[PDB]
DNA sequence: CACAGGATCGAGAGGTAATTCTGCTTATCGGTAGAGTG
RNA sequence: ACAGAUGUCCUCGAGAGGUA
DNA sequence: CACTCTACCGATAAGCAGAATTACCTCTCGATCCTGTG
């Protein structure tokens, strides 16, 4: 489900680093910037492979100041929440609002009107969990979640999951 | 023949008092005014009625009529003219703006 | 598109190109940037730029755009400065 | 020099333009790092440009005149 | 209003009335005042014939 | 030339020396050259944007009035020679001040 | 940040299509036959969950040997995997990269296949069909028992009606995953 | 080159001094492309 | 469309790349036709008739009368065409029809030419002036917008409560006139809208048109800072590329200098001198962006200038500046000189320089412009 | 004792000279070949 | 429980008189 | 062979619209009533 793409990022290098090691400076800048970025269009850039392969081009010096802009051409693993598929995740939190299922670097939220009526909130057990007949989900449990959220990609992406229909349980 | 006669008339007008003007300027003027198959007068109905940029044409005369026509039609301003860059406050692609300057890695690693 | 090395522009540096490189180098030296020549007791960025250009030690690339859209890259060191 | 005198020496303005609209109807929240265009539902295609305030006034008046001066940062020749 | 603004007429229709009929007296030297007090104007609203000196 | 305008009935401007506390939006020029009546006595050298006439007008807590003084022209300087005070047609205050300078 | 040139009137297409639904209908940017950096016409990869773990581990060890030799020149089961992953991540990437730990843990504790030969067998088996790489990725990532369960969990699979070869390669995937 | 030519043509026009029409009116009628000039002429050899 | 591809002249007109010329040809060719056709003979076998799908109704003679269109129907009926029916007809126009006419499918459709929703400019477009003390006034745009809103409300109420058709007509005419005057107050053959005082209402078209409009008076040419103007004078002792700048003008004008090695001592000395002496600085721009005023703060403090900071020092000797005279007939009317500070308040230049400037010393005044960046200085020096 | 909001200007006329050279549009005339005969 | 003041530039359209 | 209007373009003749060098300095005024009210 993870995708390998050919994204590109523009870095405006300062003339103060216009030495023989500006290439490595751009390399470390790309690492420290792109990793952990929750871009709305793409998602999470988990890691960049072929570090000793990524190539830079001739940097265009802006008319305004001496800073040069470089258009790097890198490829990396991208994770997108997407919409309209099933996916397996592990719970990390629970409350009256719902359970915070975690899939990779994500936290998909399930609201009250999403899961079927076969789940009731209670705190009798050691972990606060939704307990009912033939359903047992806890703080740490297996759960299959179907995503139908609107993502709402604004400098960060999100996901909303559903528990309706069978196969969306522990199994 | 019309272009040659127009150049001769312009030269006669210019040289009537005694001043001297280089041939290149008058030749460029007469070539611009006769680029099409006929005379293109330097007026509102002449050069200002071509397929150039809407902003450049509107900057001379009849500002809102030209803009209204551009809005009614589908006019795309590719914007490499000087007037468009002046309006947008960008470095016009003329003189020193006709080229871009880039920095190469090999020269950096060779000079240092 | 780039015209390989079958370029057909002029092997010399125009006045506008000279002015643009001189200004860019002057700005770069005015800011904290490395200098690839022996200052030798000069402290004005523009004069440092001319001193660098004297023996073609400026790592700048000229991109001459053809009217169609193509462009060919000319190195500063390979451009003859006669003006 | 002409560009500097026209923009730096007189008036410089920074505005955000929607990548789909081409207009300047973009709500920018620098503190919250939010740039949403309500017209197109665009939140990842916002660019910032530097134009004189006179150009901003002219574009706003043209938009008030039911004319759209859409601005784009790319060439359509590649189709 | 007519004597102050110089527009010969009422407050309304001022744009259709003559302007410059009344002017502030120039008091910088005696000759300037004397010349100003003996000045005439020709309302023309491009043509060189009316401006030429006739016999 | 300065004048007092009667806005409404009781909102009338007055010629007096303003203060940084009661009044609001004072000019950047100095006010020490003014007097109790708000007019500078003749024979006092002035320069820059110094205030020559001190006038204040009520807005409508405190701060019931705002400064409305007319400063001297920035590019001109000289010595005040004659100060004229009288009343206009309606009966308010009318103040005229003259500045004399020599141009070598 | 983009990888495809503007085409088909991107400026004012308005709502070209609704966002991707269950029945395929891919997005504008994640369409098939992506533009390759050096050339053109590069198809979308077929990357599954187990393949992702191996790929990221290979990239990590490659970068590990890389900066290890650079600095040299300058000068059980799940439990064992977690410690190795932690000690590899402690200094290789550097910085903060908090999200990398969570996805690595998800890959380790949900690794359907833990051998290069296993993933090679599964994608050599899956390359026979002409299914969208998205469908084969979900098929090889999440284990399934019944054909209807696969159809419901992974939509846009209606092109297979026989379900005989589908049962065959489902059993193949099941035994390959149990052979871990 | 266009601006240079325009200025090099306009400067003598401003410096121009005061029966065949010549001077500023003739230049204006040439630039405007007048369909009916004041003083048409012919030359036959 | 009245004509179709069956006509040869229609085909020739449609085979035009230019949109304006094609539209003009279409209009000229279809103006003569005055009746819709249900069948047209084919190009081959003219006796045979091929249906084209027309309606057959006769066309009206559209004539412009003020802000309304009147159509004469001849079989004569003289009816006034309404905006609603015209909009309905425009909405029924096929895509190909206005594509060939000249309109755009997505960017500019013909049915959008009728104003149904009127945007209001923001307060920055039409600000409120200060007026005098305790007085507030509004721009003409605000008053015109209020008038338009009042007319719209009156029309809505008059339609809702029930009223004669004549009242509806007069209300809609008033609304149309107000909108037209909002967008154009110089319509010929019609009264010009007056303000409450009596002046004509300044429409946005007037603001966007003319020498003083926001095209030529604010975009083509504007007002800039770092400029000076005073009476010029002659100086035989000055070199050709030298201009005598008065001390006061040099003190007023400033040039930003980046705090860097090779001039840190000089910059610190200039800062210590202060803005009162001619060699000195007026502001010290920090890296963050905050501005330090050396005049107000003073304190004679030993401010440490970190690298990368900007210091706005006074213009010194051998500083390139732009020297211009109006009118600027040719390129020699504005040239770059070298600053030489002189102890008198008048511009001094070489006598041989006056000839290209076409200036004398009988009272002429000439402008001076100071570059504010290194690249601009280099361009002026080398060009 | 005292305040308030909408519109000039009217049958009647005309409150009135100083500019022209394009171009566009709308009347106007001035022509010229046919639908079939004695 | 708590809580009484300040932020720097205002005209705007016109008219008239002049300087190169 | 020209009999009467029918369809075509080629001249002519009146009505609109725009637009008029650049820069600068100073002063001086005006930004509203009355019929209709408690
Ligand atoms: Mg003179
Ligand atoms: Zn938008
Ligand atoms: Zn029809």
């Amino acid at each position: 489900m993870f995708f390998i793409k050919d994204l590109s990022l523009n870095i405006t290098l300062h003339p103060s680093f216009f030495g023989p090691r500006m290439k490595q400076y751009l390399k470390t800048k790309l690492l420290e910037e792109v990793e952990g970025s929750c871009t709305g269009k793409f998602g999470y850039i988990l890691c960049v492979l072929d570090y000793d392969n990524i190539d830079i081009q001739r940097g265009r010096i802006l008319p305004t100041d001496g800073s040069a802009e470089f258009n790097v051409k890198y490829r990396a693993v991208v994770f997108k929440p997407f919409k309209g598929e099933v996916v397996d995740g592990t719970v990390v939190s629970c409350s009256q609002h719902g359970f915070e299922v975690q899939v990779g670097p994500m936290k998909v939220f399930v609201t009250k009107h999403l899961m079927p009526q076969d789940l009731t909130f209670n705190a009798g057990s050691n972990p606060p969990s939704y307990q009912s007949s033939e359903d047992v989900i806890t703080i740490k449990s297996r759960i299959r979640v179907k995503i139908e959220g609107c993502i709402s990609q604004v400098s960060s992406i999100h996901a909303i999951g559903s528990i309706k229909e069978d196969y969306l349980g522990a199994i | 023949a019309g272009r040659a006669a127009l150049y001769k008339e312009v030269y006669n007008v210019i040289a009537s008092d005694g001043s001297y003007v280089n041939y290149r300027h008058m030749a460029l003027l007469v070539d611009v005014m006769t680029t099409q198959g006929g005379l293109t007068s330097v007026t509102r109905h002449g050069f200002n009625r071509s397929n150039t940029g809407a902003l450049m044409r509107c900057s001379f005369e009849e500002t809102v009529e030209i803009l209204f026509e551009a809005g009614a039609s589908a006019e795309l301003d590719d914007c490499r003219g000087v007037s468009e860059n002046v309006i947008l406050g960008q470095m016009a692609p003329i003189g020193t703006g006709a080229f871009d300057v880039m920095i190469d890695e090999e020269s950096l690693v060779k000079y240092m | 598109a780039i015209p390989k090395d079958q370029r057909a522009t002029t092997p010399y540096m125009t006045k506008y190109e000279r002015a643009r490189i001189l200004g860019t180098r002057a700005l770069q030296i005015s800011m904290n940037a490395p200098v690839f020549v022996d200052l030798e007791g000069e402290t004005d960025p523009l004069r440092i730029a001319m001193k660098e250009l004297a023996e073609k030690k400026i790592p700048l690339v000229i991109r001459r755009y053809l009217p169609d859209g193509s462009f060919e890259d000319w190195s500063v060191e390979e451009l003859i400065v006669d003006l | 020099f002409l560009k500097e005198r026209l923009m730096e020496a007189s008036d410089a303005f920074r505005v955000h333009i929607c990548g789909i609209c081409g207009l300047m109807t973009v709500i920018a929240k620098l503190n919250h790092n939010q740039f949403e265009c309500k017209g197109c539902d665009n939140k990842i295609d916002i660019y910032q440009i530097h134009i004189p305030y006179a150009a901003k006034l002219l574009f706003q008046e043209l938009m008030a005149m039911n004319i759209t001066p859409r601005l784009y940062t790319d060439r359509s020749r590649d189709f | 209003y007519a004597l102050a603004t110089g527009n010969w007429g009422e407050q309304k229709k001022a744009m259709s009335s003559r302007a410059g009929v009344s002017q502030v007296l120039n008091r910088y030297t005696y000759s300037s005042t004397l010349s100003h007090l003996r000045r005439t104007n020709t309302p023309i609203g491009k043509l060189a014939k009316p401006r030429q000196l006739h016999n | 030339m300065d004048q007092e305008k009667k806005y409404g009935m009781s909102i009338t401007e007055t010629f007096e020396k303003p203060q940084r506390t009661n009044t609001l939006r004072m000019k950047h020029g100095t006010y020490d050259k003014l007097d109790d009546d708000g007019l500078i006595a003749p024979g006092v050298r002035v320069s820059g944007e110094d205030v020559i006439i001190g006038k204040t007008t009520p807005i409508s807590a405190y701060h019931s009035k705002r400064d409305a003084s007319t400063p001297l022209r920035s590019t001109e300087n000289g010595i005040v020679d004659q100060v004229l005070v009288t009343t206009n047609q309606d009966g308010l205050k009318f103040v005229k001040v003259r500045v004399r300078t020599t141009k070598i | 940040s983009t990888s495809t040139f503007q085409t088909r009137r991107r400026r004012l297409k308005k709502v070209e299509e609704e966002e991707n639904a269950a029945t395929l209908q891919l997005g504008q940017e994640f369409q098939l036959k992506q533009i390759n950096h050096q050339g053109e016409e590069e198809e979308l990869i077929a990357l599954n969950l187990s393949e992702a773990r191996l790929v990221i581990k290979e990239a990590l060890v490659e970068r590990r040997r890389a900066f290890k030799r650079s600095q040299k020149k300058h000068k059980e089961t799940r439990e064992k995997e977690l410690e190795s992953i932690d000690v590899l991540l402690e200094q290789t990437t550097g910085g903060n990269n908090k999200d990398l730990k969570n996805t690595m843990q998800y890959l380790t504790n949900f690794s359907r296949f833990r051998d290069q030969e296993t993933v090679g067998a599964v994608i050599q088996l899956l390359k026979s069909t002409g299914l969208h790489p998205f469908e084969v990725a979900q098929l090889g990532s999440l284990a399934c028992d019944t054909a209807d369960e696969a159809k419901t969990l992974i939509p846009s699979l209606n092109n297979k009606i026989s379900d005989d070869e589908l049962e065959r390669i489902l059993k193949e995937l099941s035994n390959l995953e149990t052979l871990y | 080159v266009g601006v240079l030519a325009a200025q090099s043509i306009g400067e003598p026009a401003t410096q121009m001094t005061l029966k065949v029409t010549s001077g500023v009116p003739r230049l204006k009628e040439i630039l405007n492309v007048a369909k009916n000039m004041k003083t048409p002429s012919l030359t036959v050899y | 469309l009245l004509l179709d591809e069956h006509n040869e002249l229609m085909r020739q007109a449609l085979a035009i790349k230019d949109s304006k010329k094609r539209f003009a040809a279409i209009w000229t060719l279809c103006k003569t036709k005055m009746v819709c056709e249900t069948d047209v003979p084919s190009e081959d076998d003219p006796t045979q008739l091929v249906s084209r799908g027309g309606c057959g109704n006769t066309q009206p003679t559209i004539r412009k009368d003020g802000l309304k269109l009147v159509g004469s129907w001849k079989k004569p009926e003289l009816r006034v065409l309404s905006t609603e029916e015209i909009l309905n007809i425009f909405k029924h126009i096929s895509v190909k029809d206005f594509t060939s006419l000249g309109f755009n499918e997505v960017f500019s459709r013909p049915e959008w030419m009728i104003l149904t929703c009127l945007p209001v400019p923001p307060p920055p477009v039409r600000p409120s002036i200060s007026f005098n003390e305790s007085q507030r006034g509004e721009d003409d745009l605000t008053f015109k917008l209020a008038d338009i809103l009042k007319a719209n409300i009156s029309l809505e109420t008059l339609e809702h409560n029930g009223a004669p058709h004549h009242a509806i007509e007069e209300a809609e005419s008033l609304l149309q006139f107000h909108v037209a005057t909002y967008m154009d107050n110089d319509i010929a053959g019609q009264p010009q809208a007056l303000q409450k005082s009596g002046r004509p209402v300044k429409s946005i078209r007037a603001r966007l048109k003319g020498k003083e409009g926001r095209i030529r008076g604010n975009l083509m040419g504007k007002r800039v800072d770092f400029s000076a103007r005073t009476v010029i004078s002659g100086d035989p002792n000055l070199e050709l590329d030298q201009v005598g700048v008065p001390k006061s003008i040099a003190k007023t004008l400033t040039y930003p200098e980046v705090v860097t090695p090779y001039n840190i001592d000089r910059l610190t000395q200039l800062v210590r001198n202060g803005p009162n002496e001619h060699p000195g600085a007026k502001y010290v721009i920090r890296d963050s962006g905050d501005r330090i005023d050396l005049r107000y703060s003073k304190r004679a403090g030993d401010i440490q200038l970190q690298y990368g900071w900007k210091v706005e020092r006074h213009i010194m000797d051998n500083d390139p500046v732009l020297f211009n005279r109006q009118p600027s007939l040719h390129k020699m009317s504005m040239m770059a000189h070298r600053v030489k500070v002189i102890p008198y308040s008048t511009f001094r230049l070489n006598l041989s320089v006056t000839s290209p400037y076409n200036a004398d010393f009988d009272g002429d005044e000439m402008n001076l412009h100071v570059p504010q960046s290194e690249e601009t200085r280099a361009e002026l020096s080398q060009l």
